[PDB]
């Protein structure tokens, strides 16, 4: 169950658990302020010295 | 300069703020540790565990995610994580076997998504010794 | 029989310094549930009974050596 | 009688040293509610009553090595 | 026989001193899985199997030592 | 009485060798209270009342080994 | 042989106090594997086999102080 | 009085074994303070003083074997 | 010859005593291999190595004591 | 006086066991201010006189226990 | 010569329990470079160097005590 | 003159025991540098000097008992 061996960086760490306990809530008590904070539709791409790029992945 | 300031924060919401605390309960990665008004200056890193602020009146207890506690000389305490947790009236118990449960079945699933899962089953299991 | 009968007491004296394995071994093994507990308040009906366990363990050498002293005494 | 009843004495004063369990012994113990008291001042109404319960554990080598020196002197 | 029959009590009672470590030694392997537990409960079938492993290692001085005192009261 | 009357001499200064537990385990204890206000000056009035306890149960093999020391110069 | 028969027995209740080596020894070799994989559960088929390795040669004060005792009893 | 004099002499040098507890345990309580001084500049005269206090609990060992000697020796 | 004959089985099982130092030594330098594997796995073809050189200084102890033993049965 | 003379120096040579206390005690004493200053080596001019004090207490027993030695070879 | 002969095999047997600290000494001061080089790797050829010095501080124990041995058996 | 001759050899292997001290305590002392370097390697040209120190300190122990052992064979 290590994380910082094979899992991910401390800030991914308190992550999972973030979502793992607003998701562990009510329904009814979970405003659509939460949902959203939940949300991400970011994308990364490695860029080379020739202004090359890799092929784009999700965040 | 009697007490000490407790200031605990969060990424989209603000508890205390410079609040006189008489005594805070939040575990540590050394083990579970205690704080009251004079404390000598520890730097130590919150897991994913129970927090409870107490006061003269009764005091309230939360569940946090996880982050950094740091005491300042000036016998200062300041709690920083992402998520809060009221005290049971806002998670259900049905709401956790859920995804708890599945959370197993992660495990099954890729190595890659696994790794998380096992994350997961530790918080989730401290969530259910928190319905005392 | 007189200088054989005094080697009993003399015996019986010595074989309570084997006691002293009871008393600070015992000391380690409790004193780590009073350090666990501190660390880690959630577990209690897990520590606890393996606890006792290791008790019975390290009571073993304050009664073999217990033995002695009465087989020197009451015993011969 | 005179060559066993020295024994006697010999013996008492040998049979105090298993006593050290019982002074270093609880000293660990005790020393332990200390450390984790101050680690953890909530957790106070549930090592406390344990760590009593360690006491009389390593409170045996105290007692036994104790009777042992008053059966050479007031009892044999 | 009797200059010889008293050094087999005098010799018996200082075998004991030699189960000291099984006291202490036993102490200090159970007290790490206590150790243990209260900072990883994950990790339980897996220590707890091997701790009990540690005991019959340190138990071993604590049954030469045992026997050697048997064979100079019972024995000989 | 001259043979076991030496052996009153002999065996007060063995007794002297089992108040090591009051020396070194008093000593644990109180230095606990040290390095536990080192870290939380502020509970004070918490541990200090329960150290003085843990004095007089550490204190109880620095008297039984004490008397035993007058039973055989002053007693007997 | 009489008197010379004695210090057989005499000899042999001492040899036994050198196999403290091997019950305290043992005990923290055996001890650091417990308190290494609580902190490191990745790394356990590494430790434990050196761990081992220990065992024999901390076993090595345990089997020469306790072959001593044979050479007194069932030797000479 | 030859044999009962030789015996205060060899009981004195055995009472001075027991002031072990004075020079191992006023060192434990002592290294305390300076183990708490050094990681909470803060706090210094509620520790010293305390730790004063701790040498004479400590001391005492250290005064009652030492009386012993001296009653075997300019006493008896 | 019977007199001195005698004490050579007497220190001979005193001479094993010595060997604690082996039994104890060697634990704690091994056991500090293991507790410094889990807190960093890297560095291991540095602190083995080294490691397997503090059991050739801890085995001196173990072998001088050792061979005082047979120069008192096998040897004098 | 023969058999009275031999006592003094069957005494002396036990009287240096005493002297562990200043070994190993104003070790741990001097060992604090090692472990201290490094972790802190602001505050030096303020453990350094104290570290001195804890010598002068500890090395009482280096004294006492030297002194009976002294009256028994080349005092009595 | 016959009783001060056997005087030589007795007090040969007993100067080897003075090899302890040379057991567990360097055993202490070995393994803190063991723990040294985990917590810190960057400093290793500065470390070491004066790791061996302390060996050689640390062998006196074990080389006095070793010679005593020969001064009643290979000496005297 | 033989009997008071032998005590000069049984008294010569005792007085080897108080060396311990030196043994343990310097390695105490000595450890404590290579901890304290591994914590904080700014601090060099001043824990070093003062650990020295501590060295002849420790080594007290270690020249008064090596002094009574050559009082009873190269002295007396």
């Amino acid at each position: 169950s290590a994380w910082r061996k094979a899992g991910i960086s401390y800030a991914a760490y308190l992550n999972v658990a973030a979502q793992a306990i607003r998701s562990s809530l009510k329904t009814e008590l979970q405003t659509a302020s939460v949902l959203n904070r939940s949300q991400t539709d970011a994308f990364y791409t490695q860029y080379k010295n020739g202004t090359a790029a890799s092929e784009p992945t999700p965040i | 300069s009697s007490g000490l300031k407790l200031q605990f924060a969060l990424p989209h919401e603000t508890l205390y703020s410079g609040s006189e605390v008489t005594q805070v309960n939040l575990p540590a990665k050394s083990g579970r540790i205690g704080v009251l008004a004079n404390h000598v200056p520890t730097v130590e890193q919150l897991l994913p565990g129970v927090v409870e602020v107490m006061e003269g009146s009764n005091s309230k207890k939360f569940f946090i995610s996880g982050g950094f506690a740091t005491v300042q000389p000036d016998s200062q305490l300041c709690v920083t994580a992402i998520e809060a947790f009221p005290l049971e009236s806002f998670s259900q118990e049905n709401i956790k076997n859920l995804l708890a449960e599945a959370k197993k079945n992660v495990s099954s699933s890729d190595a890659r998504e696994a790794a998380e899962a096992a994350i997961q089953v530790e918080v989730l299991e401290n969530l259910q010794s928190v319905l005392k | 029989m007189q200088l054989v009968l005094a080697a009993k007491y003399i015996g019986a004296g010595i074989s309570t310094i084997g006691l002293l394995g009871a008393g600070i071994g015992i000391a380690i093994v409790f004193a780590a549930l009073i350090n666990g507990v501190s660390r880690n308040p959630s577990i209690k009906d897990t520590v606890f009974p393996m606890a006792i366990l290791g008790f019975a363990l390290s009571e073993a050498t304050g009664l073999f050596c217990l033995m002695v002293s009465f087989l020197l005494l009451f015993g011969v």
